């Protein structure tokens, strides 16, 4: 019997800052126990200061990103070159995904950017379109390895203030872009060590009011 | 998932948990299981998350078109039936939905309709839906009265979710409270179960089995 | 259906400077239903500590079995069993049930009384030994624990620092697992003193 | 069979067990006592597959009664529960396992303490203040979590038990034809004939 | 089923057994598996008898209509029409067809179309259940530009062996010769080819 | 949904300093039967692109006709068909990739794995993969089927990353490809000795090599091997 | 798992990677896959990790007793025969895939064993998920009359091919050289090309960060006197 | 849903239908009215798969109400039952059939006679003095066979119906939370609020 | 797997390819499928490698013990021991074995033992997946009382074709000659036999 789905592995990570947002993802692409490519870009600039990644089955992931980029283009034509806000992009992606409710895009989608007040924004989708704004979200193969670490080191979960003994929580102080990138890099370094589908390279897309910037870092190739 | 909604003297209380699970994996602790259909209608999330979000957002569009055409607020009966008739067309296809359509109108008063992906549509006073529904029902049934105060009703709904959050592995995270009046719903905050459990344990004297 | 994830639960072990640490959650369940918040998964035979995850009836059975075996060991050898030796005993005992195994994920931890060397080890259900220097993980949130341990851990931590690391590793891993939590315990083990600490965590 | 409950209070253990025996489409009996006295101060209730339940219960009963005669001494509830667990743990890897879940309520005369043990068919033992098997816990645990105190009297325990049974009678689809309630304390075992 | 087509100096010769089996029962022991789609374009049929007959009947219709409009079709054209039917309906067909024909320009040509619907132009082709047992023999004994008598012997000996070992093949060995001279039918009986 | 009948095995390829190399054997297998020995599985499109195909041969022949038809269609009303508006490797690939994903989405796939190798207008090397699922990826080395498992490791020793491409000459690259084809003949049970190789260079253009053979094979050591353990004679 | 065996002039060498996995998760990053059957007979295992460990210990134990009984150093063919007959009896259910190598009074030997009980002889062999990557290197660079230094290089290069290209293999390269008329040298972590880079941040917590309910001393000591 | 009964007496038709709505493990409601008024002198009760039951009942109701307006005339119970049967007979060979069993109780004003029709989901119609669907008949038919007379009063019919419900409450495993009873006669349709 | 044994004037010759495949991967390209159960009684192995090795090892043990007690066993005796194991354990074995041996009294003999466990004494025998493609060739080309050189050519040409068409067969062609003169091993490499 023909199986229309496949698993291309990979892992992605989105983190929303105070006035910025990052969307990172490893550059390894696999099937079963073989490496297809050590550098296959997974996170994309879709215009209007929005970045997107659709992790899982790469054919569906590429199809979706392609259709969303197309949706941005036609939004400009139909509505006098108006900028597509991140919340509007999120709703639009829901309809793209739910449009194939009974033959789904086998991907876990994440987009990132700035909201209309200029604050950092990350949205997270399931395969059939259910979405939600979040401060922190890892997706893909090593998502189970990364999320607990982010609960602890970003949201300071289970951390309390010395001397008080469980009475006073650690205050939720804001993280800089330099501080977030450190947590992203350590998340992927750790994930690479313990997950076979993660490695080769890390590509980070940083979104600010000034625009979209890229940063690349090497990962272990075993 | 634990969601409840019950009718009382002061309108309707809606209370839900916040946890989302894919197997044993806790996908999210901050999920919004109450959809704000419009300023006067609410809907709850159980079963399929996308199906709920998509079709009850769609429902809000249909309710808006109704009051534009008819120059009048849509009834809770009519709004619930639009959704139940829709999912009935999709019956067999594999939609997964269990929701309480909650509202307060002049002609009906406070009304709750349980709507199902099997096409079931039931009017009722108390409803609990989800993997932790039986735990919530226990607290509700033993403590429910029509003449509850808005303050006590809000607490009962909060406490009933807590009961389920504790025992049911697939429920927890935090509790979202809503209070539905004729002039619209009123949000009554997000309450972390971690902090709420200890607060309730001490103040209420309950959960003596658990060491704190 | 899957025996290793009916009851749920987790164990984690770590090494530090002249010390080891082993920790576990307290949940026992019947799939979605939480049954007990006092089901400890760490046991000890002399100065050798054993954590066991998986099917609860086997956890109990194996504890009783290793108590049985280490007691006879002590009577004949005229000394307490060591972590290295006990590890081999666990491996032997599991493999003899090769085609009808105990559905468990054991974890050994302790300090060798003669050499003073910190020791930890892990096993699969069938007896294969994983002897790591840094840390061992086991249970329904093992993926989460691997992620926490890999980032949080650094070598040669002092006992009181190691406590914080292993505790935060367990707590945050358990909170991302439906079948783990409902309390937690941490053992800090030194050559001639052992401190046991119950942790305060969310009860959902 | 269907519903079996247990609650350990200050000075006693209370076991409640349904009376219905349903075979397919018909309720053949509405007065069935799903329990056996293992020793003067130890009671075991049971629920599971037909035949296996009674066969297992009577088998355990005989073994404990044999021990009592041999040593002229009553085993502690803890000792009896450990014995029962081992038999079930032995059973689960047999050719045809016993499909039986049990609650063991006993009063330890040495320690002067009531004790409730919950053991499932796999041989999974837990000591609890209150317990249940099957779908029973799903309705009653939220009420027990709320109201239970370790210093409750026997009368207060029965009232909390009535509230549990009422909730079951309201929300369970199956008609279990009420429950037989039995109390285990320092004086032994007795049945509450009106409930 | 044992079928083959072989090109030679003067043109091409198609060869086939005459056995049709339903399980182990021989439903027809004198079957004609060499069938005509045009004057000098024939085919050998293997697989489903219903499918291959239905296909061949459609091809004959297409080449008859082709001829009415555009004159005589090439052997390549006939093979293409077979392919189009076999490829586009691959999910519902069990047909292994060898197409053979004679032009004056192109001379003898052989195209084989296996289950998939692919086309393969070859000097000679073998197919059917009985072909498996003669891959070795045919490869060792085939030469290009053979004479008529040599090619008849090559086919006769080949199918004789295929018949000997394959239970699904048997009966008479039918052959059809395609040259400039015309169309010649040949038949060879068991008593003749068994003693080879 | 179908099953592949007549099949083609590994296609292997890599980039070098001035262009790309691609190769594939000339076998059309019918299960374990090595049925057809003269099958060309490298199909050039223009003078700047070569499409290498593995998997189902009937579907390959269909794809071959689509590409032939694509060249015809591009020439229509196009004065610059042999110049600025000629078919690029990137155009040809994207077309195929669209078709492959559409066909998998109708649950009726072209049962193939395809590698499009070529050189662009600006001299840039093009090398990208697509298969029956519509999955696509690019890499300095690309290989299908058994080639992925055995060829890539050898080819990656030459070009391990992007920065190794300018350091790799056409002679070194071709040597690595030919050696890889030998290894596949040793170890792939559905391979043949005969193969075709194609080089697309930005300076010297398209060089298509037919009727190549695996040579310099090591078999002599076989004579010393006796029995399966204890046997001496 | 990438394991290889290579014959050379005066002996045989075996090598292996050091990654053990449970599904897509790496359980041990520095796993020891080179097993000792006897002092000068070693083997590398793939497949079910417990089975390969267990079956080499059992045969190794019986080989030791046999060596003591016969007053002779153990032979590789004995280890081979005992392993295959054991594995055959269990019809593949004992999932042990082994490359057995060693030196004995008969000479130097190299064999492979599969789980169902079949054995093969060769000058160069590879097993495991990375065997195809490794065999590609062996087929490209192997020759007759290799020196000791050449065989170690070839063996470790074949393992590296597995480490990099096969997801089932990784971390370090273990080697064991068995030369005739010499002690077998076990080179643990012969290569270390996968050290983790320094992290960007230290995650050492401030003391008193974790919330605690109870503390207590555990009594590990025996029952005391007086 | 579960239990629906029907009995035709001298001058009326009585329909009894359970109040429980159970979805899986919980009884979501205990006051559900499993019936629709098709016309002033025609009542239809229903039981089957969730959703399909109400959807079908309301669909029939709308069609009969449409006929009533168009012709300014009430269709006979026989005519309505034949219409309903055809819809179910049409349904059974559809893509997704209505999984609904019905009882149609009506009073024919022309003939001055009560009429009870039993129709299953296949479109199997039968006119009866008393009827049921599902497992309900298995308990109640023996009692109805014994006690039923064609000249019974409405009060006698209700007493025989109580005896049927009591037997169901004794021997059925499921708790159907009692029944809503409705009477159809020359004056129309009314509900017996105490039962 | 392509294996065969052929009797001739001076004795018997066993022949085999050297390919061992796990699916489409060639696990061993230099396998020795010609194995010795006694000085001048050898066998060709096809089917499960584990099964055929286990069987052959047991037979060798039986004939070694037979020799210690009753002197040299006949080829028929060896075939009987193979049969006994293959027949009595037919449910758990996948083994197709050709037994070949040389007595002075009986000279060259060949026994084939297919899956079932039956025994068939023949002038020559072919077996393995690759044998299907050479039934035609071998039947047409075999003669009784051939010379050593003729028999070597017959086997070499036969297995060459079997290797050519069967993907499961390949590598070198191993042969073992059994005569009064002794036991001679022969090997033939791809470059030699492919060009035939
Ligand atoms: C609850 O219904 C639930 C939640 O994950 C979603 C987010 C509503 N749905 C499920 O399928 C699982 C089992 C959860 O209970
Ligand atoms: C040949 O292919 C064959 C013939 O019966 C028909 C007449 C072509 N087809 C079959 O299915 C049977 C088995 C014969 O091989
Ligand atoms: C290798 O064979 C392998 C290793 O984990 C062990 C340690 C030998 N075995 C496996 O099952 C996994 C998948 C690895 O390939
Ligand atoms: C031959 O029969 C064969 C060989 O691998 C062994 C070595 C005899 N057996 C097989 O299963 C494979 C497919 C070969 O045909
Ligand atoms: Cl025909
Ligand atoms: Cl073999
Ligand atoms: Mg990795
Ligand atoms: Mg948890
Ligand atoms: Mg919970
Ligand atoms: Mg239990
Ligand atoms: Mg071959």
């Amino acid at each position: 019997q023909f199986n229309p789905y496949g698993d291309n592995g990979g892992t992605i990570l989105g983190i929303a800052g105070e006035d910025f947002a990052v969307l990172a993802g490893d550059t390894r692409n696999i099937t079963d126990y073989s490496i297809n490519s050590r550098y296959e870009p997974k996170v994309f600039d879709c215009g209007d200061n929005i970045v997107m990644s659709a992790n899982g089955f790469a054919a569906d992931g590429d199809a979706l990103v392609k259709r969303f980029k197309n949706s941005v283009k036609w939004y400009h034509f139909d509505h006098n070159d108006k900028k597509l806000s991140i919340n509007s992009a999120a709703r639009n992606i829901q309809h793209l995904l739910y449009g194939k409710r009974f033959f789904p895009y086998y991907v876990h989608t994440i987009i990132a950017g700035l909201d209309e007040d200029g604050k950092g924004a990350v949205y997270s989708f399931d395969p059939v379109g259910s979405y939600e704004r979040e401060q922190c979200r890892a997706g893909g193969a090593a998502a189970s390895l990364i999320m607990p670490f982010l609960d602890n080191q970003v949201n300071f979960k289970n951390q309390y203030e010395p001397g008080t003994n469980g009475k006073v929580k650690k205050p939720l102080k804001y993280l800089s872009v330099e501080e977030v990138i450190k947590l992203v890099r350590d998340s992927f370094t750790s994930a690479t060590e313990r997950h076979i589908q993660v490695g080769d390279g890390l590509e980070i897309l940083i979104v600010t009011k000034d625009g979209v910037r890229k940063e690349f870092y090497e990962l272990k190739r075993d | 998932t634990t969601t409840l909604a019950f009718r009382f003297q002061g309108g309707i209380i809606v209370a839900v948990d916040s946890r989302a699970t894919a197997g044993n994996w806790v996908a999210s602790q901050t999920v919004k299981k109450v959809i704000e259909i419009n300023p006067f209608l609410l809907g709850t999330m159980a079963g399929g998350a996308a199906d709920f979000q998509f079709w009850e957002t769609w429902l809000g569009s249909q309710c808006r078109l109704h009051e534009l055409r008819e120059k009048e607020r849509i009834s809770v009966a009519a709004a619930s039936k639009i959704l139940s008739n829709l999912v009935y067309q999709y019956k067999g296809a594999g939609l997964s939905m269990g929701t309480m359509i909650c509202g307060y109108t002049r002609k009906e008063g406070p009304t709750i309709y349980y709507v199902d992906s099997d096409g079931t549509r039931l009017k009722g006073d108390i409803f609990c839906v989800g993997s932790g529904q039986t735990f919530a029902y226990g607290v509700l049934d033993s403590n429910y009265k029509w003449d509850l105060s808005v303050e006590d009703a809000l607490y009962l709904g909060k406490r009933s979710i807590l009961a389920a959050a504790h025992r049911d592995a697939y429920s927890g995270g935090s509790v979202n409270l809503y209070h539905v009046t004729e002039d619209g719903w009123i949000y009554h905050g997000n309450h972390d179960v971690g902090e709420l459990f200890w607060k309730v344990k001490e103040e209420e004297g309950s959960f003596n089995n658990v060491i704190g | 259906s899957d025996p290793s994830s009916i009851n749920g639960g987790i164990v984690v072990a770590m090494t530090g400077k002249d010390c080891v640490a082993i920790a576990c959650d307290l949940r026992l369940g019947s799939q979605s239903l939480g049954v007990s918040n006092k089901f400890e998964k760490i046991f000890h035979y002399g100065h050798v500590f054993l954590g066991i995850t998986g099917l609860a009836t086997d956890v109990t059975t194996l504890n009783e079995m290793f108590r049985y075996k280490t007691n006879l060991y002590k009577l004949k050898e005229e000394r307490a069993i060591e972590p290295e030796t006990f590890t081999q005993l666990v491996s032997s005992s599991l493999y003899e049930r090769r085609f009808g195994p105990y559905f468990v994920g054991p974890v050994v931890a302790g300090i060798n009384s003669k050499s003073g060397k910190p020791f930890i080890a892990g096993f699969d259900l069938i007896g294969c030994i994983d002897e790591a220097k840094d840390f061992i993980v086991s249970g329904t949130a093992s993926d989460q624990l691997f992620g926490m341990c890999e980032s949080l851990y650094e070598p040669n931590l002092e006992p009181e620092d190691l406590f914080e690391t292993i505790s935060q590793a367990l707590l945050n891993a358990a909170d991302r697992d439906a079948l783990s939590g409902w309390g937690a315990v941490v053992y800090i083990i030194k050559k001639d003193e052992v401190v046991k600490r119950y942790l305060k965590m969310r009860q959902d | 069979m269907d519903i079996i409950l247990g609650i350990r209070v200050q000075d006693s253990v209370i076991l409640a067990s349904s009376k219905a025996v349903t075979r397919g489409i018909s309720v053949l009996k509405d007065s069935d006592d799903k329990t056996r006295q293992l020793s003067p101060h130890t009671l075991m209730s049971f629920a599971g597959e037909a035949g296996d339940t009674v066969q297992f219960a009577e088998y355990i009963q005989a073994n404990i009664q044999l021990y009592s005669i041999r040593e002229d001494y009553e085993l502690s509830p803890q000792a009896v529960s450990s014995f029962v667990r081992q038999e079930l743990a032995k059973s689960i890897r047999s050719r045809r396992p016993y499909q039986v879940n049990v609650l063991i309520g006993g009063y330890d005369k040495k320690k002067n303490k009531p004790e409730l043990y919950q053991i499932d068919y796999l041989g999974t033992k837990v000591e609890l203040p209150y317990g249940a098997h099957g779908y029973s816990g799903f309705y009653t645990f939220s009420l027990l979590d709320h109201h239970y105190r370790p210093d409750m009297t026997t009368e207060e325990g029965l009232d909390l038990l009535k509230l549990c049974v009422q909730e079951l009678e309201k929300r369970m689809p199956m008609d279990f034809k009420g429950v037989i309630v039995k109390i285990v304390d320092k004086d032994g075992i007795r049945q509450v004939d009106d409930f | 089923t044992s079928i083959m087509a072989v090109t030679f100096k003067d043109g091409v010769i198609l060869g086939a057994d005459s056995r049709t089996t339903t399980g182990a029962y021989i439903a027809n022991r004198v079957t004609d598996k060499l069938t005509r789609v045009h004057d000098k374009i024939w085919c050998c049929r293997s697989g489903s008898a219903a499918d291959t007959q239905a296909i061949a009947d459609i091809v004959q219709y297409h080449l008859e209509l082709y001829t009415s409009q555009y004159g005589t079709p090439s052997t390549e054209t006939a093979a293409s029409v077979f392919k189009e039917l076999c490829y586009e309906n691959k999910d519902n067909l069990t047909a292994g067809i060898i197409v053979a024909g004679y032009d004056d320009k192109n001379k003898g040509e052989v195209y084989t179309i296996p289950l998939g619907g692919s086309v393969h132009k070859l000097p000679y082709a073998i197919a059917g259940s009985g072909s498996t047992f003669i891959y070795g023999y045919c490869d060792k004994n085939f030469r290009e530009n053979m004479s008529k008598e040599e090619t008849v012997d090559f086919i006769k000996h080949s199918l004789s062996q295929a018949i000997k070992w394959d239970g699904s093949s048997g009966g008479v060995i039918r052959m059809v010769v395609l040259t400039a001279a015309g169309v010649e039918r040949l038949i060879f009986y068991p008593d003749e080819y068994e003693q080879l | 949904t179908q099953q592949p009948i007549v099949t083609g095995t590994s296609v292997i390829s890599m980039k070098y300093d001035n262009g790309v190399i691609i190769a594939a054997d000339n076998l059309g297998s019918y299960g374990s039967l090595l049925r057809f020995n003269g099958v060309e599985r490298l199909i050039p499109v223009g003078d700047n692109t070569v499409v290498g195909i593995s998997g189902d041969i009937s579907d390959m022949q269909h794809i071959e006709r689509l590409l032939k038809d694509l060249v015809t269609e591009n020439a229509y009303d196009n004065p610059l068909a042999d110049a600025e508006e000629a078919l690029e490797p990137s155009y040809i690939f994207e077309y195929l990739a669209t078709v492959m994903y559409q066909r998998r989405s109708k649950m009726n796939p072209l049962w193939n794995a395809i590698i499009v190798a070529g050189v662009q207008s600006n001299g840039d090397q093009f090398l990208r993969y697509v298969n029956l699922l519509g999955v696509t990826y690019s890499s300095p080395t690309l290989a299908t089927g058994f080639g992925a498992h055995m060829a890539n490791p050898l080819l990656r020793k030459v070009v391990d990353r992007e920065s190794d491409i300018p350091k790799t000459t056409v002679q070194v690259a071709e040597e690595a490809i030919v050696n890889a084809m030998r290894v596949l003949y040793y170890r792939d049970a559905r391979s043949s000795r005969n193969f075709s190789l194609a080089i697309i260079d930005k300076n010297t253009g398209l060089t298509f090599k037919k009727n190549l053979q695996v040579e310099n094979m090591k078999w002599d050591f076989a004579k010393d091997i006796k029995g399966y353990g204890t046997q001496k004679i | 798992t990438t394991i290889v065996g290579v014959k050379f002039n005066n002996g045989v060498v075996i090598a292996a990677d050091t990654r053990s996995t449970q599904g897509p998760i790496v359980a041990d990053k520095n796993c020891a896959k080179l097993h000792r059957i006897s002092p000068k007979i070693w083997c590398a295992g793939a497949g079910t990790a417990a089975d390969t460990e267990a079956v080499t210990q059992l045969i190794g134990s019986n080989i030791e007793l046999h060596s003591l009984y016969t007053s002779r150093e153990p032979r590789v063919v004995s280890a081979l025969q005992m392993l295959k007959q054991h594995l055959f009896k269990y019809q593949g259910h004992i999932g042990a895939y082994l490359i057995v190598a060693g030196v004995d009074p008969t000479g130097s030997h190299l064999f492979s064993i599969h789980a169902h009980g079949s054995t093969d002889v060769g000058y160069y062999l590879s097993l495991g998920s990375g065997s195809l990557a490794a065999m590609a290197v062996l087929e490209s660079h192997w020759k007759q009359d290799l020196t000791k230094e050449e065989a170690i290089k070839l063996a470790s290069d074949a393992i590296q091919a597995g480490i990099w290209n096969d997801l089932g293999s990784g971390s370090n390269v273990d080697v064991c050289v068995m030369e005739i008329g010499k002690d077998a040298e076990y080179l643990r972590n012969y290569l270390t090309p996968n050290v983790r880079e320094e992290k960007q941040k230290s995650y050492k917590f401030p003391r008193g960060t974790t919330a605690v309910l109870k503390e207590s001393i555990v009594n590990i000591c025996d029952i005391q006197e007086e």
